């Protein structure tokens, strides 16, 4: 299983900075990364970055290197293998050319060569 | 290197815990469990001593009738009936922990123990026929 | 694709289990027989279980039910070879003993003379002993008898055995393991996020007290509150302090022990007399610290009853003497301290010098807690008595405006207060899983 | 198929009972044999528990010093001295039961256990010399 | 031939005692050590019975995790660190007795038991990878 | 047939004054007398 409910469909104007929420269920939130993906209209899909809900380590593309703040808060044990977590997304020098749908997706496996690969996605959020 | 300790990788992936099996193996008959006095503590310690050798010998007897005496990792000739688990190799050894694996494989663990048992008895029957020449 | 069963021996998977736990202890003889336990490793190995989240349920734990029967069996074992005091169940002629003191406090201890058997079966002797009032009853004249004579036999404790609790370590057999919930704000039930495994539990003193939990373990943050159904008023609330509120108790009367040969090989230890003054046994707890600590309990009680509600502390509402008082053992004597000065406080929705004193009485003939027919005579302790200990928890009770009063004469509530973080599991080291490996 | 059960082929021919050895093997340490109380029944059950692991380990120790650890059917290098039994292969495996076989082979069973013992000790001495290069 | 008996070659050279290992092997679980009465002698004999199977299973567990199950003489892949003993082969097997050898090798016997342990666990990991094709 | 095996070339240290066999036999014999007197008659009425 696994769910990743996302925040509302925010609507602001250039210069601002908005926060996107990703809330997880049905799986251990610490065991897999959290990826942030962007599907703009005037470009191909762009992988923004992933962050480690266990180690706190983060990794993002150079097109977002000093513009995005990725954060997660600690999970809440539900059962031995089920918890609830949350992941946050922010943009700095924000304009209106960054408009589109924003997705959150967790990693694929816990080890190997495709650990962080975005496997299970959220329903997305429309923006400005 | 790592060396997490006894049960140290119980939350790790099956492929990662499978490299540190000797860690759990040696702690199955030691602990701290000389005269035998039958005091309230003395009876308690005697039961703790008999119990450990009992549960240890049951597991070794299973490894024996499977042809896996003295092995921490032995391979078999029982093919994996996908109705036990249709999961793939990577989504097991690089994803699941032995605890959550044991949870979903628990129903068929008796079926598997019988196929391993008769695979070894038929195997030892073949090895005798091959050496009959 | 081509996948075969592969067997693994020594895989990290365990199951909840009940098993017999033996005792570890550190290097005369105490009732707990800790000399018979296996020596504790000076390096108590604790292994942290990263990424592990275990379920706990301190109210279904078998470690407490096992310790409960152990301690009762240890007392049973300790009293076996000692002296039967059945000849003491005889007609007593008693008078008040000295100190024409405050009205109706002279009867609190008595001077009793009686005819006793000797080393010769046909020759009696007239001897006397000092007895506390709580250990005798009238006949209706000044005649008396020991309190236990109509319900129980009585056995005096061998005076060489120490009543001083020694830390016990409970261990699991090989092939099993103890799991510890390292969650610093752990309720006692539910998924514990931080888990470690240990060969033996920490040092646990078998202290049996009432209302106030003595010499126990302290929480690291805040002050936890534990019941199995807190919405149920019939389940005792177990609070656990993080700061130790000290308490000083004393029996100031300088007693003397007089041995009395009641038979060949048998000797009854009587109370000779009192050297010096006849004073009152009591306990001191700093009024300042007890108010602060009684307030931290209020803050955490609010989370279960509302930031607006008013909660009140009242004294015990009846029951046996052991449960209506802060009963405990101090230097060998069994005190029974009135605690109305500790639970007489009403707190709203939102000293500093002296202390509060607790008048304690003393018994020698103490009855068995969950059984009848068995009773123990605690021999008299010579000299002046004073023990210093910390209150590290309580045993409260709700009535269903909230009002909380203490109690709890069930010994296994004491053991729950220390075994809440521990859990017994059995190792199952055999694991089968598919890989593309094939034999031969 | 068949599956007669524990000792189910005790009256069958040696060749037929020899195919169902796992049936008897697994019932040598289980049965139904948690606190240790020393009541009249509790002492009885404790003796039943210690006894089973004792007699089980004696047989496994013999299989060990013969080089037959973990085997239900192992072949050896001790030739069959016909003074033990001059019967032929067919009139044994297709005629005798293990019970009546054990009856007539019982005198020399100690002689055989010594030859198996020293055959394994000399064999393990040779394997070391061969791996010395 | 010779046959000195149990511990008969304790004073002999390591190379000479090493040929009569079965002599000491079989006397590790027998002795003379049927109802279980808890008399002063009965408790004593019960402790003697539990103790023998305990110390026997500890040694067999070590042989297991080293890959030397059922062996009196097994060879390994742990090289001889000369800081354990810089003595030569001839001045050991044709000179020292096992008792005086155990005296000077005693410090490092724990170090050796760990290298043997992980050599077997890595070896069993390689054998699985080789049979994965 | 009380089997005795001679240990050629062997030289052992002994210390009869630290031997535990005597301390074990000492407690055994005392326990045997204790065990033997348990079910017998108490003569406390004779103290007259
Ligand atoms: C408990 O549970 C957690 C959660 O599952 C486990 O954490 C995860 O462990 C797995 C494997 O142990 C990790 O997978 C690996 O991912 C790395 C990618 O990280 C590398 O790249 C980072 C970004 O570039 C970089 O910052 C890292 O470098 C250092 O910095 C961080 C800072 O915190 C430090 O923590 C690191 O340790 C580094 O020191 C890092 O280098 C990837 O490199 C791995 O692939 C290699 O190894 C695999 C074999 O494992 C091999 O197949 C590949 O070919 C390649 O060679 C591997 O994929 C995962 O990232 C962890 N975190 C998650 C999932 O969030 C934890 O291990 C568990 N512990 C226990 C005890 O159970
Ligand atoms: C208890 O003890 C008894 C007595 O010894 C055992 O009974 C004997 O078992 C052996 C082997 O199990 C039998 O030997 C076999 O004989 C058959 C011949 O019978 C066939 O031919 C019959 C006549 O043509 C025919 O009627 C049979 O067909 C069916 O009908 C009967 C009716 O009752 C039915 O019972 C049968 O079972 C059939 O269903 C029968 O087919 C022969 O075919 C066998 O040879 C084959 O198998 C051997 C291997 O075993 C192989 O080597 C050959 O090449 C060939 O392939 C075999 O010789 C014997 O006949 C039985 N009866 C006696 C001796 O009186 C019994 O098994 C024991 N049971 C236990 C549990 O110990
Ligand atoms: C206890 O401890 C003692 C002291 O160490 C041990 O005694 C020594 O044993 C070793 C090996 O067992 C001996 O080494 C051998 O030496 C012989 C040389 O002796 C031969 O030559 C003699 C002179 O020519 C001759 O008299 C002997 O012939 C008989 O006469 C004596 C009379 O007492 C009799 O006792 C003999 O037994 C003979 O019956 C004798 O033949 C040498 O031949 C040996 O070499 C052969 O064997 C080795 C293998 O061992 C092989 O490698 C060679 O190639 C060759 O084939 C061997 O070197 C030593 O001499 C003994 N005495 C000492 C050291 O003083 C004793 O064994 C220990 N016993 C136990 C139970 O522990
Ligand atoms: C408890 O009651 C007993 C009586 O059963 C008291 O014992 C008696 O005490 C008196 C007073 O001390 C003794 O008399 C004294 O005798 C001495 C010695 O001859 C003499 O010097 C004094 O002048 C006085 O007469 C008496 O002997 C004694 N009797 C017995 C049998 O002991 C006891 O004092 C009481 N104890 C307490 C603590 O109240
Ligand atoms: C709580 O724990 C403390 C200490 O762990 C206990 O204090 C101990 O009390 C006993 C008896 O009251 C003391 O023994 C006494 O020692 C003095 C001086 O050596 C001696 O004169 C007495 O005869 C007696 O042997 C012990 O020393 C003391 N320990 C410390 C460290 O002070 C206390 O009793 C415990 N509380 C309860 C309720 O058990
Ligand atoms: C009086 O008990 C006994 C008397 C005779 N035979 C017995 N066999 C087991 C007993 C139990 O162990 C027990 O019931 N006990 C009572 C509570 N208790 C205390 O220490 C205590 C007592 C009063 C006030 C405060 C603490 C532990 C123990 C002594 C027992
Ligand atoms: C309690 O009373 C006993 C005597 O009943 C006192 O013991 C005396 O102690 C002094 C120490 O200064 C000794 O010199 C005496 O020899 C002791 N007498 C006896 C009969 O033992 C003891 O000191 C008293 N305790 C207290 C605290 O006052
Ligand atoms: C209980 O008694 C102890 C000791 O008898 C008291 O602790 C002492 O406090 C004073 C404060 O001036 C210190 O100087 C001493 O060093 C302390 N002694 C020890 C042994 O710690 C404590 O204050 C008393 N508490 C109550 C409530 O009576
Ligand atoms: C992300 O936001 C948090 C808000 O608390 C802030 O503390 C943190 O510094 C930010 N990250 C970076 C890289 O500045
Ligand atoms: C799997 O097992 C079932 C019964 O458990 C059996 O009917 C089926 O044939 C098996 N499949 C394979 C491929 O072995
Ligand atoms: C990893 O294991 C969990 C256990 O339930 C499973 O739900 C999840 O799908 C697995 N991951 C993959 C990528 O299959
Ligand atoms: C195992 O059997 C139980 C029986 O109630 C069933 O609920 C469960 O789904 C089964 N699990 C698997 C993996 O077959
Ligand atoms: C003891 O003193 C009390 C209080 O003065 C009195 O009521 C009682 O009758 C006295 N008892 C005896 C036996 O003197
Ligand atoms: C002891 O017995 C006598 C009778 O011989 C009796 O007069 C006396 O009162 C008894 N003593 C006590 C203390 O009751
Ligand atoms: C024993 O006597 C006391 C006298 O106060 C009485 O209260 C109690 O009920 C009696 N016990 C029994 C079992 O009758
Ligand atoms: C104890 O705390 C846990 C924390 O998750 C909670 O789920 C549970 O309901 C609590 N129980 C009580 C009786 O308060
Ligand atoms: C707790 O008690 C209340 C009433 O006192 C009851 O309604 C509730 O069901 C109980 N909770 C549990 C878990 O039994
Ligand atoms: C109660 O008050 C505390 C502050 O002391 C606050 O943290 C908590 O959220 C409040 N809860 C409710 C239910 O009002
Ligand atoms: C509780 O306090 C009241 C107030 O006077 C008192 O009457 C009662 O005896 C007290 N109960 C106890 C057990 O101290
Ligand atoms: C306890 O003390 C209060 C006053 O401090 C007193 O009224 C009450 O009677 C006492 N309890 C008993 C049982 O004597
Ligand atoms: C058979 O054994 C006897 C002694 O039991 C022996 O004398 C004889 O040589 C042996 N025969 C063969 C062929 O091994
Ligand atoms: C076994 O020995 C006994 C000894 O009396 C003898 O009667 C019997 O014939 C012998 N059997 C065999 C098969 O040698
Ligand atoms: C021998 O062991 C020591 C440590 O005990 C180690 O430092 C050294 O490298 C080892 N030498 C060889 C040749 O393995
Ligand atoms: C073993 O260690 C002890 C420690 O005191 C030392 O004296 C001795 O020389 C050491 N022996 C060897 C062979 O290293």
């Amino acid at each position: 299983q696994g769910q990743l409910v996302q925040s509302g469909a925010t609507t602001t104007k250039p210069g601002s900075s908005v926060k996107i929420s990703c809330k997880t269920s049905g799986y251990r939130f610490n065991f897999y990364h959290i990826n942030w993906i962007r599907q703009t209209a005037g470009r191909g899909p762009e992988w923004m970055g992933w962050i480690s809900p266990y180690s706190g380590d983060k990794n993002l593309a150079p097109a977002f290197q000093d513009r995005v703040n990725m954060t997660t808060d600690t999970e809440v044990p539900v059962t031995s293998f089920t918890s609830t977590g949350a992941a946050y997304m922010e943009i700095r020098n924000l304009t209106s050319d960054d408009t589109g749908t924003y997705f959150c997706a967790k990693g694929l496996l816990r080890d190997g060569s495709s650990t962080w690969l975005p496997y299970l996605w959220g329903q997305g959020t429309l923006l400005t | 290197a790592v060396f997490l300790g006894f049960l140290g990788a119980a939350g790790s992936t099956m492929g990662a815990a499978s490299m540190t099996l000797t860690v759990q193996a040696r702690n199955l008959l030691s602990g701290i469990v000389h005269l035998l006095k039958l005091t309230v503590w003395g009876i308690k310690q005697l039961q703790a001593r008999v119990l450990a050798v009992e549960r240890y010998l049951r597991d070794q007897q299973l490894l024996g009738i499977w042809g896996c005496s003295g092995k921490l990792i032995c391979c078999t000739n029982v093919p994996w009936n996908s109705s036990w688990s249709n999961r793939n190799l990577s989504e097991i050894w690089d994803n699941m922990t032995w605890l959550q694996w044991d949870k979903e494989i628990s129903n068929y663990t008796q079926i598997i123990y019988g196929l391993l048992e008769e695979s070894q008895n038929q195997q030892e029957k073949n090895e005798q026929d091959l050496l009959a020449l | 694709e081509n996948l075969w069963v592969t067997v693994y021996y020594g895989v990290p998977v365990w199951k909840d289990a009940e098993t017999t736990l033996f005792c570890a202890s550190d290097a005369k003889h105490n009732v707990w027989a800790t000399h018979a336990c296996v020596p504790t490793d000076p390096n108590p190995q604790e292994i942290h279980l990263e990424n592990v989240t275990e379920e706990f349920n301190m109210w279904k734990n078998n470690m407490v039910e096992q310790m409960h029967t152990d301690i009762i069996s240890l007392w049973d074992q300790s009293l076996k070879p000692c002296v039967k005091l059945t000849p003491l169940c005889v007609t007593l002629q008693c008078t008040n003993v000295t100190n024409a003191i405050t009205d109706d406090m002279r009867g609190e201890l008595k001077n009793c003379s009686f005819n006793m058997t000797t080393e010769l079966r046909d020759k009696k002797q007239k001897v006397y002993s000092l007895f506390y009032r709580l250990d005798v009853v009238q006949i209706n004249n000044k005649e008396y008898r020991l309190i236990n004579c109509n319900t129980s036999a009585i056995t005096q404790a061998c005076p060489k055995v120490s009543f001083e609790p020694i830390p016990i370590h409970y261990c699991a057999p090989a092939g099993f393991a103890i799991l510890k919930c390292k969650d610093k704000k752990f309720n006692g039930t539910g998924p514990c996020p931080s888990v470690s495994t240990v060969q033996c539990t920490h040092g646990i003193k078998p202290v049996v007290s009432t209302q106030l939990l003595l010499n126990g373990s302290l929480a690291e943050e805040e002050v936890m509150i534990r019941s199995e159904n807190i919405t149920n008023n019939a389940k005792n609330i177990l609070v656990q302090f993080n700061t130790p509120v000290q308490i000083n108790c004393t029996r100031p009367n300088n007693n003397t022990r007089k041995s009395i040969r009641i038979g060949p090989g048998q000797a009854f230890y009587a109370t000779g007399d009192i050297i010096g003054d006849i004073r009152q046994a009591h306990c001191n707890v700093s009024k300042a610290t007890w108010n602060e600590t009684l307030g931290k309990v209020v803050k955490q009680l609010r989370k279960h009853f509302g930031n607006n509600t008013i909660i009140r502390f009242a004294n015990s509402s009846g029951g046996d003497l052991e449960v209506t008082t802060h009963s405990f053992n101090c230097g060998g004597e069994f005190f029974y301290c009135n605690t109305s000065g500790l639970f007489n406080s009403t707190w709203i929705s939102n000293g500093s010098n002296d202390s509060i004193t607790l008048p304690c009485r003393i018994k020698q003939i103490i009855n068995m807690w969950q059984r009848i027919g068995q009773a123990m005579y605690a021999p008299p302790i010579q000299g002046v008595i004073r023990c210093v200990s910390n209150i590290t928890g309580l045993i409260l009770t709700r009535d269903g405006t909230e009002t909380f009063r203490p109690g709890g004469g069930d010994m296994r509530d004491n053991w729950r207060s220390e075994l809440y973080k521990y859990k017994v599991v059995k190792i199952e080291p055999l694991g089968v899983a598919p890989t593309r490996c094939k034999r031969r």
